[PDB]
């Protein structure tokens, strides 16, 4: 652990999967595509002005994805953002910021 | 020592600065830390570049908005010769080219000086005598992102594992006994809105609390 790096990975909480499924229409947004559902999988989180999660999700085709969550401090009244996303990914890669 | 300090009285302090999405408080701490030295220097307040750091600071081995070193931050600029201005390099809290130009740079540092580790009368003694301090805490916590005033104390939290870096600009205590609630005075770098006024009281002399004198440092100017 860093000053502003990511935290040791850590297997999903239901609470992450539901972050990944609040966030799921803007992900389909940005790829074109539509998924089923995605299982969150593992997750690492990064302080910032707010919380930075990158998580690690499933297609359900053993295709995986990693995204990246904004979660905006308490005062600033803003929902949850997907402000990055990697594709093609594998269940194995490492979780790293971007 | 002083039973109380704040060096925002004696114009050590910029306003409180906002690194938005991008993980680089280390620079923010850094620029603050140096910033404090700068003025005890030269007696002029000049704010920073944290961009500068972000961008040009990875031979030193900090990561720019994936994490870094306060230590780090002060390496680079003592290798480097200098640092730019806010003004002349402005933040935009993503990974960028290195733009430093030295003729625009306005601290200098010669390298830092470690705090004894882990020890809050070392660190108390260091922000009475030198100026505001670099530290690292442990900052993940709700607890914290829901701070707004008094004395915070998170029963969770770590002295060990740390993952943010702030500014220490003094230290007192609330009410009539100088040992009782005593408090690190902290500047955040999460803009003016959060906590107090940008500022956070977190417990002193409390067992190391959140590991606010495991990692703390200063630039040798």
């Amino acid at each position: 652990m860093i000053p502003g790096g990511l935290s040791e990975a850590k297997p999903a909480t239901p609470e992450i999967q539901e972050i990944v499924d609040k966030v799921k229409p803007q992900l389909e947004e940005k790829t074109n595509e539509t998924y089923g559902k995605l299982e969150a999988v593992q997750y690492k989180t990064q302080v910032v002005a707010g919380t930075n999660y990158y998580i690690k999700v499933r297609a359900g085709d053993n295709k995986y994805m990693h995204l990246k969550v904004f979660k905006s401090l308490p005062g600033q009244n803003e929902d949850l953002v997907l402000t990055g996303y990697q594709v093609d990914k594998n269940k194995d890669d490492e979780l790293t910021g971007f | 020592l002083p039973k109380s300090v704040d060096w925002r009285k004696k114009g050590y302090v910029t306003p409180v600065k906002n690194q938005k999405q991008c993980g680089s408080c280390w620079a923010f701490s850094a620029t603050g830390a140096l910033e404090g030295q700068m003025f005890r220097k030269t007696g002029k307040l000049v704010s920073l570049s944290e961009q500068n750091l972000v961008d040009c600071s990875r031979p030193q081995g900090n990561q720019g908005c994936n994490g870094g070193f306060m230590a780090r931050a002060f390496q680079y600029v003592k290798e480097n010769g200098g640092l730019d201005s806010e003004e002349s390099y402005p933040y935009v809290a993503v990974d960028e080219i290195c733009k430093y130009r030295p003729e625009n740079s306005v601290a200098q540092d010669t390298g830092f000086t470690v705090v004894a580790p882990g020890k809050e009368k070392a660190l108390m003694k260091a922000v009475a005598t030198v100026g505001p301090i670099s530290v690292a805490m442990d900052a993940g916590h709700s607890s914290f992102q829901f701070y707004k005033s008094g004395i915070y104390f998170e029963p969770d939290c770590s002295s060990k594992n740390l993952d943010h870096g702030v500014l220490v600009v003094g230290y007192g205590f609330e009410g009539a006994n100088s040992d009782n609630s005593k408090y690190w005075l902290v500047k955040n770098s999460w803009g003016p809105e959060w906590g107090s006024n940008g500022y956070v009281k977190i417990a002193k002399d409390k067992n190391n609390h959140c590991g606010i004198a495991t990692a703390a440092s200063y630039p040798n100017v």
